[PDB]
């Protein structure tokens, strides 16, 4: 069981400035076997990036990812009104594929 | 004198479809009427030749391809077919000459505890060429990222087992398939019927 | 238009067994694999287990390993998940998600997600 620490639990920030989200792993995880999901309230999650630094299709250039063995970071250049949702990371490296606590971004 | 057809068709354990034995038959007389008129065969379909002219005809080489496939997959061993076996395990050329022979081997291969010895290739980058034998156990690359020899997501074991059970229906019973390929070239026809 | 269309919600009494399924259309199902996750209302997502439909090999998370049987039916392009001995805390929205997979190559991420089905115990 690879526990995924999440910090911060909540994030209150105005639109237009930068944001830094943190996915912390108990032990090292392969960079390729990871993805980020945006869950809007009352909706299914939707993949944004895979392999830490590779943006998935249909996502604009503003979203970006930083890759490292034990540290993973998602950065949004410009906050938009529809981009306020709960973000989750997942590791495909080792079973079970755990999910993070989830960071809520609001204003 | 007589060709060793009996050894090929009475062998105690046959091979898996992915690695199929290739025996070249030469320098002997081939009796076909014992096999053709046998009451122990379920399928005897000839392609490119007539079923009774085999005795008259003389060929340079006879190749016996022996593999175990599942009941529903017997129809795939023919020229111009597609499927898990036809494309990834055993491909015949379009100008195939010979006969495809199959019989029900449920009481020989199936085990009550589960027969897992037989395997078939499930994942391959491209379809096989005619009579191509692929025996690699290399990890399948489903995506654009490297597996590095470790399984998991998008990295799977290419082989898969059949899982033959004595309580399955006819479509899932094991059937042994011997394919007699007739190859003629510019050499003396040392193989001839009686 | 590659989608994954599952069934509607169910409400079942305690101690019965629920059958959930997801039907794929528009893409080559056999190459792909399906992951099953559940999310209770107001909480995080929990990973039940994933199966490769073509191989049929099913992996299960340790907590729910005994009670989940994840099967697939290739003919109908459907992945099945069954939960037994349903307890009151098991009420959650269940999801299924598979990577968009072409015959030659697969997408590195879980692109396609399901609509979500509520299960009440
Ligand atoms: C190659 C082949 O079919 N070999 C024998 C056949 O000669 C025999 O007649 C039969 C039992 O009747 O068992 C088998």
């Amino acid at each position: 069981e690879i526990v995924l620490t999440q910090s911060p639990g909540s994030l209150s920030l105005s639109p237009g400035e930068r944001a830094t989200l943190s996915c912390r792993a108990s032990q090292s995880v392969r960079s390729s076997y990871l993805g980020w999901y945006q869950q809007k309230p009352g909706q299914a999650p939707r993949l944004l990036i895979y392999g830490a630094s590779s943006r998935a299709t249909g996502i604009p250039d503003r979203f970006s990812g930083s890759g490292s063995e034990t540290d993973f970071t998602l950065t949004i250049s410009r906050l938009e009104p529809e981009d306020f949702a709960v973000y989750y990371c997942q590791q495909y490296d080792s079973s079970p594929w755990t999910f993070g606590q989830g960071t809520k971004v609001e204003i | 004198n007589l060709c060793p057809f009996g050894e090929v068709f009475n062998a105690t354990r046959f091979a898996s479809v992915y690695a199929w034995n290739r025996k070249r038959i030469s320098n002997c007389v081939a009796d076909y009427s014992v096999l053709y008129n046998s009451a122990s065969f379920s399928t005897f379909k000839c392609y490119g030749v007539s079923p009774t002219k085999l005795n008259d005809l003389c060929f340079t080489n006879v190749y016996a391809d022996s593999f175990v496939i599942r009941g529903d997959e017997v129809r795939q061993i023919a020229p111009g077919q597609t499927g898990k076996i036809a494309d990834y395990n055993y491909k015949l050329p379009d100008d195939f000459t010979g006969c495809v022979i199959a019989w029900n081997s449920n009481n020989l291969d199936s085990k009550v505890g589960g027969n897992y010895n037989y395997l078939y290739r499930l994942f391959r980058k491209s379809n096989l060429k005619p009579f191509e034998r692929d025996i690699s156990t290399e990890i399948y690359q489903a995506g654009s990222t490297p597996c590095n020899g470790v399984e998991g997501f998008n990295c799977y074991f290419p082989l898969q087992s059949y899982g033959f059970q004595p309580t399955n229906g006819v479509g899932y019973q094991p059937y042994r398939v011997v394919v007699l390929s007739f190859e003629l070239l510019h050499a003396p026809a040392t193989v001839c019927g009686p | 238009q590659v989608q994954l269309v599952q069934s509607g919600p169910e409400v079942k009494k305690p101690g019965t067994s629920v059958k959930v399924s997801c039907k794929a259309s528009g893409f080559t199902f056999s190459s792909s694999a399906v992951q099953w996750v559940r999310q209770a209302r107001g909480q995080r997502l929990e990973w039940i287990g994933w199966i490769v439909v073509g191989s049929g090999n099913a992996n299960y998370a340790p907590r729910f390993q005994e009670r989940v049987t994840i099967t697939r039916d290739m003919s109908t392009n459907t992945a099945y998940m069954e939960l037994s001995s349903l307890r009151s805390e098991d009420t959650a929205v269940y999801y299924c998600a598979a990577p968009n997979c072409s015959r030659t190559l697969c997408y590195d991420g879980f692109n396609m997600w399901g609509q979500g089905t509520m299960v009440t115990v």
